[PDB]
RNA sequence: CCUACUUCACAAAGCGCCUUCCCCCGUAAAUGAUAUCAUCUCAACUUAGAUACCCACACCCAAGAACAGGGUU
């Protein structure tokens, strides 16, 4: 999903710089799969 | 003759021949003809731009859309040189 | 500079020591370009210096061992990059269109396809911000945006 | 000056051929100087009126180069006549369908809108690569030096030069890289 | 206060480094001799001049014509000393003032043709929608010049 | 023969097409026989 | 395009028959720096990632408004 603010709700989860946005990535949890 | 220059009042046919005639009175020797320059050249517009040397010194240098054309040319300043004309010349007294 | 050496057996050896460059021009500086005076005299342009901050593979060193200021640092790996983006570090590798002063990465940058009205229109980015308050020297600064 | 009327006329006018190399140059860099020179403004006879234009000879447009991120980000964009038409291209795309095409496009831009443009561009002799027909190199009179210097990568700088330049720090003896 | 070579370490200019006063100065005199020499041995051929009539300046030389847009209050004929030669050239050499050059150096001198009036030019004036229009014909007074010497003299 | 003959004047002196097309009889007229030379 | 069918009938149609040939871009995933672990990399990188057509008087015509085009053995 897409957001303009990013936010980690586990500690698993991972902000990352890629294609020029940011995402949220999370191994255990991929519902806090984010964009910019 | 005040605009006019020289060839326009005195008209002649083959300059380089009289150029040559001209140097043996002078220096006893004879003028090579080099090609300084050229633009062109298989356009069909060239800019020949060919000199006249006389032992390793060029003393005139002429323009042409061809060669022989820029050789004449070359020969003609030569001789403007030689008889005290050029544009240059000097304004004359009145 | 150490290496591990692998065939099991594991050994570390050590080869060749820079030993720094003999007498800096301005000494007690904190820092490799403080001290002799490149604050704002180096670019993407001068590979030589780039090196000395570099990996054998192209990736930067860390500021706690080159113990460059940290905003240098950062410029300095700008510069890096933007030489790796040229081809200017061709023997530094991981194991055609010819570029220069590349802010982002080639892929990653989606097309200007609707530069919008002169008053608030898009621009393509050349070279870094970070570089500004190197020598514009020319009377002209560095126009940033293209 | 000498010389005839005519001649002297003709010595003052004359198209020359000038050369330009791309190679890492920034086409519109080239443009400038090559608009400049189709129009005939490096000449101090210049008018529009006189056609006082010179030819330029422009070679290796394959290996421009384009400042930041310019070939992925800059659009070439037309119509065709047609309904649904409007074709845009990144300039990577363009270049690689038509090496020439930038740097003419670029030059296109430069020259002034007159009817005189298309005249100015019949001029234009923009080549892909070294080869450069023979006619052409015959015409060649001066190469107006490169805009971009060329910033040189590390292999080709040489040993003395390296040994010039100073290392700037010590690494502790146990760092691996 | 030393900095290692790069792009921005010195300056992309080359430096140039102008030379002592007084050779320069002694080249200079020397120079200035020379050009003195060649004036007096007569080895120039016409001279052109750059001279201020009228607050417009034109390159002149013997034997041309200028034409001046107003009266001069000359009979014709009479000939006239032009002051104000801001410079003196030929092949070979050239003097510039500091903006004139003096009266000892250089003199031109020039003819007077013909006054005349010039072609009638049209005034007019026009405005839309508002019966607004003028037109005046005006002849603004002529003069020509004919420049007939540039004398030019050693005093350097 | 026009078109090809047009495309080879074009071809020699490096010009586009326009110019060597031939223009009408008041534009003809209009041209000054006897201008004004000078120098 | 017309061999049947049907409308028709020295043809022209459909209701009849025939032919129809590429990608697509969000992401997913290795090695790997800044930040000696890790990380898909707006770090340097590696993966999934245009041919065909077209081009040398007269009379008749599957060519055509005229003009043009094809044929005239
Ligand atoms: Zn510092």
């Amino acid at each position: 999903k897409n957001k303009t603010v990013l936010k980690k709700r586990c500690k698993d989860c991972y902000l990352v710089k890629r294609r020029g946005r940011w995402y949220v990535y999370c191994k255990t949890h991929p519902r806090h799969k984010q964009r910019q | 003759m005040t605009g006019k220059e020289l060839f326009e009042m005195w008209k002649i046919i083959n300059p380089m021949g009289l150029l040559v005639e001209e140097l043996k009175k002078r220096n006893v020797s004879a003028p090579e003809s080099r090609l300084t320059r050229q633009s062109g050249g298989t356009t069909a517009l060239p800019l020949y731009f060919v000199g006249l040397y006389c032992d390793k010194k060029l003393i005139a240098e002429g323009p042409g859309e061809t060669v022989l054309v820029a050789e004449e040319e070359a020969a003609r300043v030569a001789l403007r040189k030689l008889y005290g004309f050029t544009e240059n010349r000097r304004p004359w007294n009145y | 500079f150490r290496e591990v050496v692998e065939t099991t057996i594991i050994e570390g050896r050590i080869t060749a020591t820079p030993k720094e460059s003999p007498n800096p021009p301005n000494p007690s500086g904190q820092c490799p370009i403080c001290r002799w005076n490149l604050k704002h005299k180096y670019n993407y342009d001068d590979v030589l210096l780039l090196s000395q901050f570099i990996r054998p593979h192209g990736g930067m060193l860390p500021r706690k061992i080159t113990g460059l200021c940290q905003e240098e640092h950062r410029k300095i790996e700008e510069c890096v990059k933007m030489a790796h983006r040229a081809g200017l570090l061709p023997n530094h590798r991981p194991r055609q269109l010819n570029r220069y002063l590349t802010r982002w990465a080639p892929g990653s940058v989606k097309p200007i396809y609707k530069k919008g009205p002169r008053w608030n229109r898009v621009r393509m980015p050349v070279g870094s911000p970070l570089l500004r308050d190197n020598v514009c020297y020319s009377r002209t600064p560095w126009k940033l945006y293209h | 000056s000498s010389f005839s009327r005519a001649p002297q006329q003709w010595a003052t006018f004359a198209r020359i051929w000038y050369l330009l190399d791309g190679k890492m140059q920034p086409p519109g860099k080239l443009a400038a100087m090559a608009s400049i020179r189709l129009q005939g403004l490096h000449k101090p006879v210049y008018h529009a009126l006189s056609d006082c234009g010179d030819h330029v000879v422009i070679m290796n447009t394959r290996h421009i180069a384009f400042s930041g991120n310019k070939w992925e980000q800059k659009v070439y964009s037309s119509h065709t006549g047609y309904p649904g038409g409007f074709r845009q291209v990144t300039a990577a795309q363009l270049h690689l369908r038509d090496p020439v095409a930038i740097v003419k496009l670029a030059i296109y831009g430069m020259l002034p809108k007159n009817l005189h443009r298309r005249t100015m561009m019949e001029r234009l002799h923009l080549f892909p690569d070294e080869y450069i027909p023979e006619d052409i190199l015959k015409n060649l009179v001066e190469e107006l030096p490169q805009p971009r210097k060329i910033p040189k990568r590390l292999d080709e700088y040489t040993q003395e030069e390296i040994d010039a330049f100073p290392r700037l720090w010590t690494p502790p003896e146990d760092y691996r890289l | 206060g030393y900095v290692p070579k790069t792009s921005l370490s010195s300056p992309p200019w080359p430096e140039v480094v102008l030379p002592d006063p007084v050779e320069e100065t002694r080249h200079h005199a020397e120079v200035v001799k020379k050009v003195n020499e060649m004036i007096v041995t007569g080895q120039y051929g016409r001279l052109f001049a750059v001279v201020h009539f009228a607050s417009r300046q034109w390159k002149v030389t013997s034997e041309d014509l200028i034409l001046i847009g107003n009266e001069l209050d000359l009979a014709c004929g009479e000939r006239i000393r032009l002051e104000k030669v801001l410079l003196v050239g030929a092949d070979n050499f050239t003097l510039l003032g500091k903006p004139l050059l003096g009266k000892d150096l250089v003199r031109v001198e020039a003819t007077v043709i013909e006054k005349t009036e010039s072609w009638p030019r049209i005034i007019m004036r026009f405005r839309k929608r508002k019966n607004f229009k003028k037109k005046r014909i005006v002849t603004t007074p002529q003069t020509v010049l004919r420049i007939n010497s540039i004398e030019i003299a050693p005093c350097l | 023969e026009e078109g090809p003959m047009i495309e080879q004047l074009s071809k020699m002196f490096f010009t586009t097409k326009h110019r060597w097309y031939p223009h009408g009889r008041y534009h003809r007229c209009r041209k000054n026989l006897n201008p004004p030379k000078d120098r």
